[PDB]
RNA sequence: ACCGAACCGACUAAUGUUGAAAAAUUAGCGGAUGACUUGUGGCUGGGGGUGAAAGGCCAAUCAAACCGGGAGAUAGCUGGU
RNA sequence: AAAGCGGGUGAAAAGCCCGCUCGCCGGAAGACCAAGGGUUCCUGUCCAACGUUAAUCGGGGCAGGGUGAGUCGACCCCUAAGGCGAGGCCGAAAGGCGUAGUCGAUGGGAAACAGGUUAAUAUUCCUGUACUUGGUGUUACUGCGAAGGGGGGACGGAGAAGGCUAUGUUGGCCGGGCGACGGUUGUCCCGGUUUAAGCGUGUAGGCUGGUUUUCCAGGCAAAUCCGGAAAAUCAAGGCUGAGGCGUGAUGACGAGGCACUACGGUGCUGAAGCAACAAAUGCCCUGCUUCCAGGAAAAGCCUCUAAGCAUCAGGUAACAUCAAAUCGUACCCCAAACCGACACAGGUGGUCAGGUAGAGAAUACCAAGGCGCUUGAGAGAACUCGGGUGAAGGAACUAGGCAAAAUGGUGCCGUAACUUCGGGAGAAGGCACGCUGAUAUGUAGGUGAGGUCCCUCGCGGAUGGAGCUGAAAUCAGUCGAAGAUACCAGCUGGCUGCAACUGUUUAUUAAAAACACAGCACUGUGCAAACACGAAAGUGGACGUAUACGGUGUGACGCCUGCCCGG
């Protein structure tokens, strides 16, 4: 059992993009920015219990940071995880 | 021409890495010298 | 047999090889094989301690029974095999109770023979007896130094040790160096000369053959520099020195044995 | 073993020499189943290693590496004051 | 390696975009990775700086997007070289070695393919069809169990041939065309003719005799397993195995045709989808033959029992359900992104391997695909660089034929001194070579359908030659100055020094006559070996034992190696 503490901590944000919108309108997939130490089972349980939908599978990938320059001072935008959550044809968030 | 630096991360880390520095007794002295100087990066790992 | 190669190439012109048709051609005995890695003459400090060793063919070690301890059980010599770790050939021998062993092959032993070890064994080649039981004047090999230790003398191809006397608890052996040594009468010894005498008639024919056996080239001190060898230096070919080893000890005639522990056992030096 | 590409090397000539290159290009040249060549990894440490031996090679440095230290060595020598 | 022009954008175009030509690479200058790098990938916008010029462009600035895995790789199990190393042995201290262990791939270990899609990912997403391992729960039978025993995993070099496939060529079929300039309804021209893993069958080939009893000093104890011994009985039994065939597939894909377009590309439909021949360096093949230089380890896997449990657990077989987490996945990768300070004529491991000519992965021209090398325009002096040709002479040049020129291929004829009988030798030297026809409407050879016959019956054997492919030769004729027409591709001979030879060497002025060498001799060494590394313990020598090992000198082979012990 995964605690509600853990679920409410692991789901971070929705993701908006052309590819995310295409995934939503084509394969019934939502794209979520997720905290890095969350696993596939944790993301599946969190979505399934907080959005009140049902999940087929979940796919994760870690998005790497970006090296940026702010007034000739080098900096590094941080990593995060992205989750493509597939729903079972009848949920339609 | 083949130059003297043919890089490899594995050999780099086994030679100059933090665990090799802590493994040899004088490597810990090297880390003491670099910490006392105040280096941003102690070993080649970062 | 000693067969000369035809000179169809400069390397093969001088080659003399020893071909033995009685040897096994298949794979050796997997229970008795072992690995050994080559060292290159380097000890645990990593330094070259013995020069001119390195490379060659990969080899596997054969566990050879030098003790010959399974006494009282007759054994059938099955086949002769090539051992790459020594000059002599080995023999895979099947004991009467179902266990197989490797032994040195004595001269005249062939496939399907009878051998036997122990104090009651007969006097014929291949049979192992203590030298208190072995008659004097008879040639043995695989001779022990200490009771139960294992064979250490007359183990290369074609060699043998002649028992010349027996005085109480010690027997005197004439060794292939020409040396008379007293050894305990309880020590074991296998009758007959070691086989593969024709091994001494081989000619390698080429540096490639030496490198296959695993010996690196030897550089003369008189060709080295003065910093490298005590012989090195000179404009042109100059020697002017007494011949020494690379570490400075004279190498033509200077005796190096110093063992007061076994001076008591040595009767006569090799002269 | 022989002829000859890959691959390994480096015999001759010209160019280049503040170069395209802190050792190459072009045209020819030698080995090319062997004492061959190569990828990944390991080992040998400085009066030491390794050396089919040239005092060769050990990170563009080798009749004794590089780095810090004794150290502001010493300089009956040169320059400057 | 090379550019020209037309249009577009823009303040401005040799360089950016689009088009038509022209040229270069094409065993790479094409496509995919490992190593290494780190956002260089894609889109929008900008031209200060960077780009050896300009810039509307960029691998530059800024902002936004982008990397989707039970099956690929890591992680993980297992070991090599080697590392560390509880106790331990040793050492002024620090520390050196090392047993049990535990790490360490470059190696061994389970499983996914085809099509489609995005501006940027795909064996990861979608469609279709599969496969693997482990946990739980029912059903049926049942002796299960290891840190231990056995088997297996499990292994070299070279060579030769058979069977195949990838692949290519031609024919057939399907769709299209009737040609800017003579001819082109024909033996004419262009294009397409693709389809996987998995599942079923088990063929060419390879290996081995099976099966049942009884007994045993062996496998650290036990064993029904391995080994050994003695009987009986049968002769085909087992294991391995490319390819083919069927299915997967009434599916997908498909030249084209039809319609929009923000002219970049989308949406719809879709015929034929076979045969013969040639053929790998790939597969059978971790094979077979042979040679000496005698060719990893451990786990996964199969199997036997001990202690133990003993109608329990546990095991095998079926079905159902669940789970397979975590990390990499963009992009470059013979390079403008890695190593070279540079957008540097250098270096960098593996995988794929089309056509014609060719022995060929050489070379010439091409295909798929990619480029024209980030300064141009003129002019046509000396001189320098890279080339081409050259009257007469032909080394007269020079230190020296340095350089250049020349020889150059296949088949046959022929070939000396000397020799270690192998060589020298491709000695030297010479002749033929294109194209068309005939022998022969395409021959010898290769492959081999239909039909027929037989059977221990199918992926079977005999006959039989359709069809396809195809040298080499002889004869005749003919063209040119010349038929190996280009590219590619030995100069030859004679006397001689040295070193026998193949090799190695001064990375970066010395490749040699030096070094090495096989062979020879002397000498040390009896094993706790001499000797070497080490204050020592240890280790190499060597798991070797005087036919072995170390040191020293000479250097194949032939004939030899003389006198001196005063230093
Ligand atoms: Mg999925
Ligand atoms: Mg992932
Ligand atoms: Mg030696
Ligand atoms: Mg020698
Ligand atoms: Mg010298
Ligand atoms: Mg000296
Ligand atoms: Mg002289
Ligand atoms: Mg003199
Ligand atoms: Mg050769
Ligand atoms: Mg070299
Ligand atoms: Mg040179
Ligand atoms: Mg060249
Ligand atoms: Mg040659
Ligand atoms: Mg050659
Ligand atoms: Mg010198
Ligand atoms: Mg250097
Ligand atoms: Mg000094
Ligand atoms: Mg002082
Ligand atoms: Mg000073
Ligand atoms: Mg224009
Ligand atoms: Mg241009
Ligand atoms: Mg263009
Ligand atoms: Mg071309
Ligand atoms: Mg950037
Ligand atoms: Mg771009
Ligand atoms: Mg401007
Ligand atoms: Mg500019
Ligand atoms: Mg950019
Ligand atoms: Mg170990
Ligand atoms: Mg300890
Ligand atoms: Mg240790
Ligand atoms: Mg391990
Ligand atoms: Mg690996
Ligand atoms: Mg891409
Ligand atoms: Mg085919
Ligand atoms: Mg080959
Ligand atoms: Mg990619
Ligand atoms: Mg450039
Ligand atoms: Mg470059
Ligand atoms: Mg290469
Ligand atoms: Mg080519
Ligand atoms: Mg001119
Ligand atoms: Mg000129
Ligand atoms: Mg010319
Ligand atoms: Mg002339
Ligand atoms: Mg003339
Ligand atoms: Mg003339
Ligand atoms: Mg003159
Ligand atoms: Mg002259
Ligand atoms: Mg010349
Ligand atoms: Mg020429
Ligand atoms: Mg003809
Ligand atoms: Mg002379
Ligand atoms: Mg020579
Ligand atoms: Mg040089
Ligand atoms: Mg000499
Ligand atoms: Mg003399």
């Amino acid at each position: 059992m995964i605690r509600e503490e853990r679920l409410l901590k692991v789901l971070r944000a929705p993701h908006v993009s052309e590819k995310a919108s295409t995934a939503m309108e084509k394969s019934n997939t939502i794209v979520l920015k997720v905290a890095k130490d969350a696993t596939k089972a944790e993301i599946k349980a969190a979505v399934q219990k907080l959005f009140e939908v049902e999940v087929e599978v979940v796919n994760t990938l870690v998005v790497k940071g970006k090296v940026k320059r702010h007034g000739q001072r080098i900096g590094r935008r941080s990593d995060w995880k992205k989750a493509y959550v597939t729903l079972k044809e009848g949920q339609n968030l | 021409m083949k130059r003297t630096f043919q890089p490899s991360v594995l050999k780099r880390n086994r030679s100059h890495g933090f665990r090799a520095r802590m493994a040899t007794k004088n490597g810990r002295q090297v880390l003491a010298r670099r910490r006392a100087k105040g280096r941003a990066r102690l070993t080649v790992s970062k | 047999a000693v067969v000369k190669c035809k000179p169809t190439s400069p390397g093969r012109r001088h080659v003399v090889k020893v071909v033995n048709p009685e040897l096994h051609k298949g794979k050796p005995f997997a229970p008795l094989l072992e690995k050994n890695s080559k060292s290159g003459g380097r000890n645990n400090n990593g330094r070259i301690t013995t020069r001119h060793i390195g490379g060659g063919h990969k080899q596997a070690y054969r566990i050879v029974d030098f003790k010959r301890n399974k006494d009282g059980i007759p054994a059938v010599v099955e086949r002769l095999e090539y051992d790459p770790n020594r000059s002599a050939n080995i023999a895979l021998v099947l004991y009467k109770d179902g266990e197989r062993r490797y032994i040195l092959a004595p001269k005249g032993l062939k496939a399907g023979d009878q051998i036997q070890s122990g104090v009651d064994a007969a006097i014929k080649p291949g049979n192992t007896l203590p030298m208190r039981n072995i008659p004097v004047g008879s040639t043995v090999h695989n001779v022990e130094m200490k009771p139960g230790k294992g064979g250490q003398l007359a183990r290369s191809a074609g060699t043998y040790v002649q028992i010349v006397a027996r005085d109480g608890a010690y027997v005197t052996l004439r060794l292939r160096s020409g040396e008379m040594r007293k050894v305990e009468a309880d020590c074991r010894a296998t009758l007959g000369e070691v086989g593969n005498a024709e091994h001494m008639l081989r000619v390698l024919g080429k540096a490639g053959a030496a490198r296959w056996r695993g010996v690196r080239p030897t550089v003369r001190g008189t060709a080295m520099n003065p910093v490298d060898h005590p012989h090195g230096g000179g404009e042109g070919r100059n020697f002017g020195k007494h011949p020494v080893t690379p570490w400075g000890v004279q190498t033509k005639g200077k005796k190096t044995r110093s063992n007061k522990r076994t001076d008591k056992f040595i009767v006569r030096r090799r002269s």
